[PDB]
């Protein structure tokens, strides 16, 4: 019935390729772990309606910033990733990301997405994050920025509990179904 | 925001970086291919064939075919009904490299000076025999007597690298009605 192409960008490290993992096989990887996930599409149903969501990785590299523009086409929502305890990756989608994706798709939807929400709270990561005079993304700091991107929704989650994984899914479809003109 | 071109690279550069990452190796066959490298001698990089205005309320099809004579699309008009919805279909092939940010620029002119500029961005793809296709989001005509006229359009195709790919002139008429 329906087709939603959804692609998957950020930084490398956030989280990308497990939160494509996780989500489609029902089990986080935690082992061996590609560069990027193949190309799948999950049939769901959202409220009565036959979605068929094809799913894309992304090679978050620098090198290949040339390359990675080429699945672009034809995209029907974006994921913006950066991960709750990386500031830098929260940088990297006001400097990097969203002007990219911008440049390339003006006018297709943005959902910006937090990830290792598990790890924001975690007493280790926070310390580790403490000695180089850094703090894990909270809520209204992830917010914030989904409001200076005009993002059309901002959502946390964790690919390794599975916490919200399943509804960054849902939302990336409601973006498409229910836009606004 | 900001936004900057990347680097340059060759599809050499791209096909022999991390050589070994089997991941990276399907990436790149899902997105450049693999196999026989198909090219057409004799053609540049890019060629677009023709720009089609997808209109549903539209009587006969209005399309450019930008293969053929371009002086006479200079000297032509092209009769789009007061705001009414369309959609504009590009079709296009790329050769050897890879085009990085292929755009759509028109400068529109009434009474000989410039009052209006568009853009629109097709996107980056690599090269392959078969042709591609792109479709803009559905956009709505101008509307009012203020508007109704005709226009003359300077269009060009250009990209990331500031190539010209294509340059051609036509002329729009905005009416009441298709007649
Ligand atoms: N605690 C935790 N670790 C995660 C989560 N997701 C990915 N990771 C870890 O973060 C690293 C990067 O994962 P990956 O998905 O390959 O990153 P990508 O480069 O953005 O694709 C790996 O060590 C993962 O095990 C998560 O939700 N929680
Ligand atoms: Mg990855």
């Amino acid at each position: 019935m329906q087709a939603i192409k959804c692609v998957v960008v950020g930084d490398g490290a956030v989280g990308k390729t497990c939160l494509l993992i996780s989500y489609t096989t029902n089990a986080f990887p935690g082992e061996y772990i590609p560069t990027v996930f193949d190309n799948y599409s999950a049939n769901v149903m959202v409220d009565s309606k036959p979605v068929n969501l094809g799913l894309w990785d992304t090679a978050g590299q620098e090198d290949y910033d040339r390359l990675r523009p080429l699945s672009y086409p034809q995209t029907d929502v974006f994921l913006i990733c950066f991960s709750l305890v990386s500031p830098a990756s929260y940088e990297n989608v006001r400097a990097k990301w969203f002007p990219e994706v911008r440049h390339h798709c003006p006018s297709t939807p943005i959902i910006l997405v937090g990830t290792k929400l598990d790890l924001r709270d975690d007493k280790d990561t926070i310390e580790k994050l403490k000695e180089k005079k850094l703090a894990p993304i909270t809520y209204p700091q992830g917010l914030a920025l989904a409001k200076e991107i005009d993002s059309v929704k901002y959502l946390e989650c964790s690919a390794l509990t599975q916490r919200g994984l399943k509804t960054v899914f849902d939302e990336a479809i409601r973006a498409v179904l229910c836009p606004q003109p | 925001g900001n936004y900057k071109p990347p680097p340059q690279k060759s599809l050499k550069e791209l096909q022999e970086m991390d050589k070994d990452d089997e991941s990276l190796i399907k990436y790149k066959k899902t997105l450049l291919g693999d196999g026989p490298v198909v090219t057409d001698p004799k053609a540049p990089n890019v060629v677009v064939t023709r720009l089609t205005l997808v209109c549903e309320s539209a009587p006969g099809p209005i399309t450019m075919d930008l293969t053929g004579d371009l002086e006479a699309l200079k000297k032509e008009t092209i009769v789009l009904k007061e705001g009414s919805e369309y959609r504009v279909k590009i079709h296009f092939k790329v050769n050897r490299d890879i085009v990085s940010g292929l755009k759509y620029v028109q400068h529109t002119y009434r009474t000989g000076v410039k009052v209006d500029k568009a853009t629109f961005m097709v996107g980056s793809y690599g090269p392959r025999p078969e042709e591609y296709e792109f479709l803009t989001p559905v956009e709505e005509a101008p509307k009012g007597m203020l508007a109704r006229g005709t226009y003359h359009n300077k269009s060009f195709f250009t990209d990331d690298d500031k190539q010209d790919h294509l340059s051609w002139e036509w002329n729009l008429s905005i009416k009441k009605e298709w007649g």
